[PDB]
């Protein structure tokens, strides 16, 4: 899908039980093969160390009808990696609805022991 | 209306005549579009004065780590569905680092807020009720019969109501007309409540307090209040919308206080 | 010295030419009969200031129910008994709410008070050493090969020294005269430390601050400081008198703080 514009292209659907997760990626940029190429990510590579707040954006390209609630939830790096949604709700977290508001801004907080982090 | 005592004692005298969102600890809900947020009896929760707290021993306040928003489990709506209900602490007994400072204390205050959320579409069709109901002592199904702790509240699963009776030899009655306490379902709307009409509603929150004979009791035998969810209007849709609506129960413990330190109960 | 500077970084420059208790939580030890307790670096335990803390969320100080006195095992004093170690944060792991507090969240800062206790009678005679060393990057008994995490310390299990030298494939160099770091063990009097003469002492008190050179850091794979108890003068006495002679160690958390709450570790 990277040699295409499906790549930009998350995908939601009505479901059969809830809870499912939509996408999830690592919060490593200018070295994770998300946000490597994107804008931020290219700026990095020009560095060797980065500190501060990211801020994701979001902006579901729906139907004007249609109505759901997501859970975006960010985890700070401990042990290990959640695998449900009920252990990705006690990290840091939004509800946002689509039905109220088709953009929501998920500022990601420094949490860390060093006061920069290697790129 | 002479209004004299004869005698020293008080018992002893005659009769006296968009964007608003809630970001609780690393937790945020989204939103209520401007509509209402139901408080208690009127009353915020609050901590323990000084005039309470019977207890010498000093309290254990976290207001991070315990008061932020938990999210509970996911039900499914259908036409032929009856309600549900969730007792409390015991729903909250096993989440985060909430769950574990019940285990490690012997008494526990705390109030809650309650933010049950089901979308639909303008072409779905329904009403719920989400009412609050402190102390609600319910009937056992079997008559002059015991019945078990696991079939009032298990550990945050949502027991649920039914259409018909029940003849279970071990639970409680949960015909949903009687709402499990002997009482018409039509007049709960005592208690702290909010509807959910799928044509203009969306969410509803509620926001209890502490509300208790004594100041701090514990919370591993005594079901502190109840939160049942029933639909009045049933779901209808049509064969070709989507069929498969969720109800989604997000809670939260605030002014969460602890006494009485010692070992991991419960026995 | 005229003092000029043509560049404009700094890095370019020159050269620059009884009844005495301690009452922490629902528990109390006692006594020092009014000797001496050793403070740390002369830096008392405090919290976090604003020009640290580089996290940004808020943090978590349970003051109470985290910071009281965890009694550790208790260990045999012999005659031919080399030493012992424990490892912080690692042997505090499992004990009460401060080792529930550290599978929850990412980062922890605490300080500490380590009271080791043994008693005996005026008959006995010998000396220990106890001493707190933060860093002690210890070397592996079988050279060019690596070590298990569980041979530098299990959780709160009194890790011992020996008198010959470690012949180990997996473990660290336990030679007791080299105390495990290739260093000279008559020189660990560097590190905040006291002495129990069992003539006159009966007891050891040290208070260690937060030593490390980060605000805060991780506390489930870096120790922060070790506490090593070396007996230099050995333990002797008449075959008629009593033979087990305990030593007990008792260590509470001082002011800590915890940050990035997430769901449990530690993996």
């Amino acid at each position: 899908h990277v040699n295409s514009m499906e790549a930009y292209r998350i995908p939601v659907r009505p479901q059969t039980s809830s809870g499912e997760q939509v996408f999830g990626f690592q919060l490593q940029p200018g070295h994770d093969s998300v946000l490597k190429h994107t804008l931020l990510g290219e700026i990095l590579n020009y560095y060797a160390n980065w500190s501060g707040s990211m801020k994701l954006t979001f902006m579901y390209c729906g139907a004007a009808m249609a109505t759901g609630k997501f859970l975006i939830a960010y985890s700070p790096p401990g042990a290990g990696v959640p695998g449900s949604r009920r252990d990705a709700m006690l990290g840091t977290h939004v509800i946002w609805d689509v039905g109220l508001q088709s953009s929501c801004v998920l500022c990601v907080p420094w949490i860390s022991q060093t006061n920069y982090r290697y790129v | 209306y002479t209004n004299i005592n004869y005698y020293k004692d008080s018992a002893s005298n005659s009769l006296n005549r968009r964007v608003r969102s809630i970001t609780l600890g690393n937790s945020t809900i989204t939103t209520q579009e401007c509509a209402n947020v139901v408080v208690g009896y009127g009353v915020w929760p609050t901590y323990l004065s000084d005039h309470e707290a019977t207890a010498v021993d000093q309290p254990t306040q976290p207001d991070v780590a315990t008061c932020r928003f938990y999210t509970l489990e996911s039900v499914k709506w259908e036409s032929s569905s009856a309600g549900w209900w969730w007792k409390f602490p015991e729903a909250l007994s096993d989440m985060g680092l909430f769950g574990q400072n019940m285990q490690y204390h012997y008494l526990g205050r705390t109030g809650y807020t309650i933010h049950v959320q089901c979308n639909a579409s303008k072409f779905h069709q329904g009403c719920l009720l989400v009412v609050c109901v402190p102390e609600a002592e319910m009937g056992a199904a079997t008559t002059d019969h015991a019945f078990n702790h696991t079939k009032l509240s298990n550990i945050g699963q949502a027991m649920e109501f039914s259409a018909k009776k029940s003849t279970d030899q071990t639970g409680p009655q949960t015909a949903v007309h009687n709402a499990g306490m002997g009482v018409a379902v039509g007049n709960l709307t005592i208690f702290p409540h909010q509807w959910i009409n799928l044509r203009t509603n969306n969410s509803a929150t509620i926001v209890m307090p502490y509300i208790n004979s004594v100041p701090m009791d514990n919370m591993y035998r005594h079901y502190n209040f109840t939160l049942m969810v029933i639909p009045f209007a049933k779901l209808e849709h049509s064969p070709q919308a989507s069929t498969y609506v969720p109800i989604t129960v997000t809670v939260a413990p605030m002014c969460a206080e602890y006494n009485g330190l010692r070992l991991a109960g419960h026995q």
